[PDB]
RNA sequence: AUCGAGGACUACCAAGAUUAUAACGGAUAACGAGGAAUUGGGGUUCGACAUCGGAGAGGGAGCUUUACAGAUGGCUACCAC
RNA sequence: AUUACUUUGAAUAAAAUAAGGUGUUUAAAGCAAAACAUUAUGUUAAUGAAUAUUCAAGCAUGGGACAAUGC
RNA sequence: ACCUUGUUCAGAACUUAAAGAGAAAUCUUGAGUUUAUGGACUUCAGGGGGAGUAUGGUCACAAGGCUGAAACUUAAAGGAAU
């Protein structure tokens, strides 16, 4: 670009827009989360971009469907980000 | 008993009878002659314990090891008591200021002391008197290397 | 406790000291740095080289704090 | 494929200065790349540089100040004897007072001036005006 | 770019800048090893074994927990397959294409891609022999691979 | 056998040796080198001929004397003079 | 641990090339002649250019950055 | 799903340039980073004809394909633009 920004201190917004690899220090866009079951109270921890059917550990209200890039959680499944 | 496979009787160059327990020359046996070659080369245990006979082995004969000393990789082990050693070196062409890869084959004599010597092994050779039309070197030590499903021993 | 072994160099002359790789200066200092920080975890590392009296000064700064090397531990500057 | 990382770095730096850019980024960092920059700093051709650690042979950011006309690497690093120095400078450098070669020697990576002082030759890396 | 066609994609994974296990992870190496051990006995590739742990057990990186890679773990337990996983899957595709080619003799694109696949096999087999993974007596043959791959 | 190593030659034994890093062949109006001409650097071309080494005495071949010769301003035989 | 690279050397026929001295009347040459001692005497037991080379190999030495075979 | 927008990855393209290059036409996802000449590797060319011809070798049922000169002749042949 003709106009140039600092290459050591990129903004929070600028790094978020960039590709997951083309950042200053590459970081994954994925995360680990747990899903409370609709059927029971147990929380099953799983990858954000899981590539298989996600079942509860108790039963199996299947909690997610793998769809080419991110888990398709059911509309009644609530999750939080595991930090 | 196993080394007497030729038409003549095989003897060492320096064959002498040992003394018996009573202190007199025992003509019923012959001492196994073994010498040590020079510049930092150890005599393999086979040249001491072994019963082979060779008149060109540097450890159990009167062949000397002279100044020239080289190294290489065993190429062929099909001929009896003889191997072919290949040396890979770089030749400098002055005009282009670049080296080019070259190779030369040296026919060297392999004594039966080195029994575990196969194709592809790294071998240190020394220069001796002409022992054949082309064989003018002798194997002094060898190190085994990786295998290629063709274990062609000497 | 960890030991940084001596190396052979090429012309050498001498012997080896059994270095595996866990006994390298890089690994030992990194192992000390991680173990020393423990609860804390290091997520950045930047080295700044500048001229000081005609000599280069590699100012290593362990960054994001969430042996013989002078380092400057600090948090994200703007995050 | 990336055969010479130093060639990639010096082409990035030269391209940045022709466009007047303030700072440039080099993705693969090496010891040799760092040594080449240190030689260029001692002659005050670049202000400074910083090295970020990405756990993957991290990146280098170099600050430029209107002074680096051209820094280029030299393909296969010829074995430069001490008597062949002035033959190389007469070919690669603009004059007898301006530029400096870079050589890798057993005493480190040094330019032609102090390698002559230390009385040692070696492979040639590159140059800069 | 790719080895055999002019395609150029950069679809990769991005390991985080944290070589240690995350704070929220509590399972020790004993559970990780045995869970991985049970999966190996079921006939699962090492690449798929790690994915199952990541998706189900939340162990996304095994080297961050146990300090050693999956293949090293499997070798210590002796459950590493004799034929390396990447080479095994390549010979599984060469067999499958060849079987289709027996009935469809006129398919000229399958003959081309079978040639590319077999060239890959001879590249991997040569490398693994220099790495001493495969004994020098190993050799890929069409009349033989149908049985071992099966 | 030779002054002597050695397939240099003989008897028996084995199947070996070289080759795309150019073997085996073909050409040279080719004796090799120190060197010579011209050259910013790199190079290109030449070297029968001062000096060092090799080979020859019209063509091969075989020998004598002697410490040294397969000698030819020594000998024998054949070919051309 | 070797090799390669690099720095110093060892050893290596002259002539030739470069180059040191020397008024062959200059010069190309030669390696002699003299400068002054008014020279037998004395410099003097006078000069011999250190004469340097020099590539591709070979031998030894200090360094291990860049490289190959490590194992 | 279809459609309108922000970001980003891959693909075939297009427009502008007082800039870079080139003999110019033009090129810009290069034909740029080259007398400030060196990122890695392979193939090909040496004025126009004779001529991809003759001969030799090899492949093919054949037409032909691959390799491939010399004698001689000639101050031009050719490229982009006004």
């Amino acid at each position: 670009p003709l106009i140039e920004v600092d290459l050591l201190n990129p903004t929070a917004a600028s790094e978020a827009k960039a590709h997951k690899m083309k950042r200053l220090v590459p970081t994954p866009n994925s995360y680990f989360l747990e899903i409370k079951c609709p059927k029971c109270g147990a929380t099953t921890t799983t990858f954000s971009h899981a590539h298989r059917q996600i079942l509860c550990q108790k039963c199996g209200q299947p909690l997610g469907q793998p769809t080419g890039g991110k888990l398709k959680l059911t509309q009644q499944c609530k999750f939080r980000i595991k930090k | 008993m196993a080394e007497q496979t030729e038409r003549a009787y095989q003897k060492q160059v320096f064959h002498h009878h040992s003394r018996n327990e009573k202190g007199e020359i025992d003509f019923g046996n012959v001492k196994r002659y073994h010498k040590q070659i020079g510049m930092g080369f150890v005599t393999p245990a086979e040249a001491i314990k072994g019963t082979y006979i060779d008149k060109k082995c540097p450890f159990t004969s009167d062949v000397s090891i002279r100044g020239r000393t080289l190294s290489g990789i065993v190429k062929s082990c099909h001929m009896k008591r003889t191997i072919i050693v290949r040396r890979d070196y770089f030749h400098y062409v002055s005009k282009y200021q670049r080296y080019e890869k070259r190779h030369k084959n040296i026919a060297v004599h392999c004594s039966p002391a080195f029994r575990q010597l196969k194709e592809g092994d790294h071998v240190v050779i020394g220069q001796c008197r002409p022992l054949s039309k082309t064989v003018r070197f002798n194997v002094l030590k060898f190190t085994s290397r990786g295998t290629g499903d063709k274990k062609q021993f000497a | 406790k960890r030991v940084v072994a001596h190396t052979k160099k090429v012309g050498q002359s001498g012997k080896t000291d059994y270095k595996p790789r866990s006994r390298t200066s890089k690994a030992v200092h990194e192992a000390y740095l991680n173990e020393m920080l423990y609860p804390v975890e290091v997520a950045g590392q930047r080295v700044h080289a500048t001229l000081v009296h005609k000599k280069v000064a590699n100012s290593k700064t362990v960054f994001v704090a969430v042996t013989g090397e002078k380092v400057k531990f600090a948090f994200p500057v703007v995050a | 494929v990336r055969v010479n990382v130093l060639a990639d770095a010096l082409k990035s730096i030269t391209n940045a200065e022709k466009q007047g850019k303030r700072q440039v980024m080099i993705r693969p960092a090496s010891k040799v790349i760092c040594e080449f920059l240190n030689v260029m700093m001692k002659h005050q051709y670049i202000t400074d540089y910083t090295v970020v650690d990405t756990h993957r042979s991290g990146k280098i950011v170099v600050n430029l100040n209107g002074r680096l006309n051209k820094c280029a690497v030299i393909s296969p690093r010829f074995n430069v004897t001490l008597s062949e120095f002035d033959k190389w400078e007469a070919n690669l450098l603009p004059s007898r007072h301006f530029g400096a070669l870079v050589l890798t020697t057993s005493y480190g990576i040094l330019d032609n001036t102090e390698a002559r002082a230390k009385h040692t030759g070696g492979r040639i890396l590159g140059f800069f005006y | 770019g790719r080895m055999y066609n002019p395609g150029r994609g950069i679809s990769r994974r991005c390991i985080p800048y944290r070589r240690s296990a995350p704070s929220w992870l509590k399972t020790s190496t004993l559970e990780v090893i045995d869970e991985m051990c049970k999966l190996a006995k079921k006939g699962i590739a090492p690449s798929q074994i790690g994915a199952i742990m990541r998706d189900t057990h939340g162990v996304g990186l095994v080297k961050s927990v146990t300090g050693s890679k999956v293949l090293r773990i499997l070798k210590l337990a002796g459950l590493a397959p004799k034929i390396p996983e990447d080479l095994y899957f390549l010979m599984k595709r060469a067999v499958s294409v060849r079987k289709h080619l027996e009935k469809n003799k006129k398919d000229k694109d399958a003959k081309y891609h079978l040639i590319l696949i077999e060239s890959k096999i001879h590249r991997l087999t040569r490398y693994y022999k220099s790495a001493k993974v495969l004994e020098a007596s190993f050799k890929y043959d069409a009349n033989t691979a149908s049985a071992i791959v099966s």
